[PDB]
């Protein structure tokens, strides 16, 4: 006993460790107000710099932007520019550090997905004119004609493929940690990418041809990405109508990116067996 | 070319006598210096910048300088003076300590003591090379009252004199 | 594997150079589709023995 | 590019009017004066 | 001419210029399929679709152009957008009216309300033909070779 | 309080009229609690007069004869000499003139009869255009 | 490699150096005056 | 981690006045002091290591220290100390030597040197580190009696205090 969860190395079983206690305060702690005021403590202190470092109070305007509160009694001095220069730096953090620091990662990157994918050297099976014939007859975004298919370059929404992207790169990451060619291993690579492998097949194969294995869908949603420090990653459809993107007659009614880069991945990881199908189904939402 | 003769120089804001000012407590009334707004035709305020050298005569005497080390030590965040000193190239402190006389009776002494704090802590006006004579004539004895006048000598921004025994304010551009 | 097969045969000694199967080596069947080989073959060269 | 690098323009508006509703109070500023180039510096500073 | 303020008295030297934050007219967003006529907020302008559009697609300048609430327009007839009810449109320079909801695709005139006006034609002899008549009433156009 | 940082204003969909801003023709202002439109380019500052704006309701569409002093998108009608006319090109202020403005036809229906070596078809109508055969 | 966190008193050399030729035209900075004081509080924010 | 700030330093057993109780002799109440052995709620006896510093104050005082060299000598087995001295590092005598004052008449120079003697002892805990102003008020001449009161200053064991003439001890674990 000890049930299992999926790993870079088929089902391991997992733990929790104790709450240490040491953890550096983290971006989301960083705020203008709470940083503004702590920034009037630099000055000195005397009776030019007692009053001013009481009566510092603070706000917050519209585009957040904490600001002092000149009540009508004000007195101009350099308390208000220590909250200012607090401010700021606030500001400059967040716009600065944050990124470039979320854009490091695979699992948090946000606005640098395609750059990410340049990186991995990603390259799409559907989308060449000279792809392999063993991908099938027709791809779901080849329409015919007289002398053969045509691919159509779809150009998603940006939303959509910034989830796209993301859940690729996720997914491209966790496969480039060497796994072991099983199908628990191959799951869980895919997984972000919301596919799962399942055989077709009950009895011992091992005596008969053709060992395929169906892919299948485990949600219809795109865990997105939260540019922000504080909240939950919005979720965003992983499919598209046909008729609403206006795209020829020919293609599926509902294309799904997650389940073409899913079969790509997998097609080239089984390569060098000399016997496997994929029998692809169209699936609505 | 010939224009030359004006600096290129300018100042930055400067602390003002009665800027924010007076206060009342029926004990008179002070002055509560800071910083004067100028305002313009159309809007459009600004900080003054005039009177440089009581600017820093202000800063000086209005911020409380490191305490001396005593046994019984000081709490951390008491010890006065600013963190900004461990960067100056001058190798000296930044503020007074005026407030930090050993009061004893017979205020006579507690004047004296107070007149060497004073000149002490001006005389950075003329290690700054702001002033040339700063001095003070603080006198009186009263019940607590003490008067204590201070005269700022300055120069003009143009060497108009020949044959000093000293040498020109190196900052003689404020005009002191 | 082919990469890494490459990579390895490249550490046998005085292996100059290794190639995978040129262009004017590829195979068609009876119907007029290109075969994908399911073994994996390439060439070396040892450029300063022979 | 990979941070953003906002449009030059709209940050030295921003920074501007930060310096005038923390320091001035509200008001603008008068070219060529020293909070003018004060702000300037900043944001030369803020650009690297 | 400058002059020293006071302690509370900015309100007076500046007039404080508030702030702002309008976003109706919802802003143009490519993740949004717009039809023809779905006005957007872009730059601080608004614009008008003049073609159904699918999401993904950029901002481009074929297919919207500016507005203002209080002009009309009636654009040449495109086979890419979708017409609500008595929807006027051009078509060769000639005004029709949309019956029903129309669909994209291209002209159908059963679809299209015509107006009408009876007509005149005025026509030239050829080398090979020979033409008479004018097409009123009374006078039917012939032409023989 | 905090006399520092001003706010109102606060956000409608139909602005407000004030007269030191200045409208082009088609804007649309609140005044009074009724939405009124602008019947040519008024310049910043004018007063309000009662021959600038006229009454106006989101889905009625206004054709105004052509005036002299009104900024006309494209494609956008008027009526001049009880003729409806659509501008070509975005156009600023000016006189009428020919070359700015296509005249918009509707339809024409012709008698024909089958002469005895042409047979003649249709009656001109769109769908059912004049066509010839011998 | 190329780039790293300034020695302190180098981040400080030039913040003043910046501030006394952008803004004071080229002036010294003279200690315990508000130059000196916004100086100071420029140089503890790059350092934070 | 940042709950981390707990010496991991312990104290050992101490000696304890009033340990083991009072020895009434009808000429007063002295204090007999040894090891105090604290109970547990189940059985299980532990012995205390509270006040450290005034358990090494005891070990001072009431240990003899070794006797200076007469002309006639001591019993081999007489001549205070202890061995264990023979090993520490830092070259010093353990115990104390106020009850081998050279008495004399005039009982005011007794006292002064019953003074000196206790004085020279206890300094020894300023020297280990355990404490840093300790001194001694022994003021009275009677009869015979005298009253010696003993103050050991002491610390806590973290620094709040900031800009001191002296150094925190070196042992300020044990609280002094």
């Amino acid at each position: 006993m000890n049930v299992l969860i999926p790993g870079i190395d088929g089902m391991v079983s997992a733990g929790t460790l104790e709450y240490t206690g040491c953890c550096p305060p983290s971006f989301a702690d960083v705020d203008e107000c709470t940083l503004a005021t702590a920034f009037v403590g630099l000055l000195p202190s005397g009776p030019l710099w007692d009053r001013p470092k009481y009566e510092a109070i603070t706000t917050i305007t519209e585009a957040g932007n904490c600001a002092a509160c000149w009540t009508t009694d004000h007195c101009p001095t350099l308390v208000d520019y220590a909250v200012n220069v607090g401010a700021r730096l606030a500001s400059v953090i967040e716009r600065t550090i944050w990124p470039a620091v979320r854009e490091s990662d695979p699992f948090t990157a946000v606005t640098s997905t395609a750059d990410w994918l340049n990186r991995f050297d990603w390259v799409n099976c559907f989308e060449t004119s000279c792809r392999s014939k063993e991908l099938g007859e027709k791809t779901p975004i080849e329409y015919m004609t007289d002398c053969g298919p045509v691919y159509v370059k779809i150009t998603y929404p940006p939303s959509l493929q910034q989830a796209f992207e993301s859940a690729l790169i996720k997914s491209l990451e966790r496969l480039s940690m060497g796994i072991i060619k099983n199908l628990a291993a191959i799951n869980f690579v895919i997984e972000p990418l919301k596919v799962r492998v399942v055989p077709v097949d009950t009895t011992d194969a091992c005596e008969n041809e053709t060992l395929c294995v169906v892919l299948e869908k485990t949600s219809d949603f795109f865990d997105g990405v939260n540019a922000n420090t504080c909240g939950i990653p919005t979720p965003v459809a992983a499919y598209i109508d046909r008729d609403v993107m206006q795209l020829p007659s020919d293609l599926d009614k509902y294309i799904w990116p997650g389940h073409m880069a899913a079969e790509c991945i997998v097609r080239s990881l089984l390569s060098h067996v000399s016997r496997f199908c994929l029998i692809r189904t169209e699936q609505a939402p | 070319c010939t224009v030359d003769v004006a600096d290129r120089r300018k100042r930055f804001w400067t602390t003002q006598i009665a800027a924010c000012g007076t206060s009342s407590d029926d004990c008179g009334d002070c002055a509560r210096p800071g910083l004067q707004l100028m305002c313009n035709g159309q809007g459009q305020v600004t900080v003054s910048t005039d009177n440089y050298a009581v600017g820093l005569a202000l800063n000086i005497l209005l911020t409380d300088a490191s305490k001396a080390d005593t046994g019984c030590g000081w709490t951390p965040g008491n010890r006065g003076g600013f963190w900004g000193d461990s960067f100056r190239s001058d190798n000296l402190r930044s503020g007074s300590k005026i407030r930090q006389v050993p009061t004893r009776t017979s205020m006579r002494e507690t004047v004296s003591l107070i007149r060497a704090y004073a000149l002490d802590d001006l005389k950075k006006l003329v290690t700054y090379g702001v002033a040339k004579s700063v001095d003070v004539d603080l006198t009186y004895r009263g019940s607590n009252k003490i008067d204590m006048t201070v005269i700022i000598q300055g120069v003009d921004g143009n060497e108009s004199r020949v044959g000093l025994t000293g040498e020109r304010i190196s900052n003689a551009w404020v005009w002191s | 594997t082919v990469e890494w097969l490459k990579s390895k045969a490249a550490e046998w000694p005085c292996v100059t150079d290794v190639f995978d199967l040129g262009p004017n080596c590829c195979a068609v069947n009876a119907l007029g589709e290109v075969v994908c080989p399911n073994n994996f073959e390439f060439y070396v060269l040892f450029r300063d023995t022979f | 590019c990979t941070i953003q690098r906002p449009d030059p323009q709209d940050l030295r508006n921003d920074i501007a009017t930060r310096f005038s509703t923390n320091v001035l109070g509200g008001a603008p500023i008068i070219p060529e004066s020293n909070e003018f180039y004060v702000v300037s510096l900043e944001y030369a500073m803020q650009e690297e | 001419k400058l002059r020293p303020l006071q302690v509370g008295g900015v309100p007076g030297c500046a007039n404080i210029p508030g702030g702002e934050d309008c976003q109706c007219w919802p802003e143009w967003t490519a993740d949004n399929g717009y039809f023809f006529g779905d006005v957007v907020q872009q730059g601080g302008v608004l614009y008008y679709a003049t073609r159904d559009v699918p999401p993904g697609t950029p901002f481009l300048a074929a297919d919207w152009a500016p507005y203002r609430p209080a002009a009309t327009a009636i654009p040449p007839h495109n086979e890419n957008s979708t017409y609500f009810q008595y929807q006027p449109v051009a078509y060769n320079d000639k005004l029709y009216t949309a019956r029903t909801d129309l669909p994209p695709g291209p002209f159908d005139p059963a679809n299209w309300q015509e107006i009408s006006v009876e007509g005149l034609v005025e026509v030239v002899d050829s080398a090979t033909i020979d033409f008479t008549g004018t097409g009123a009433a009374g006078d039917p156009v012939s032409a023989d070779v």
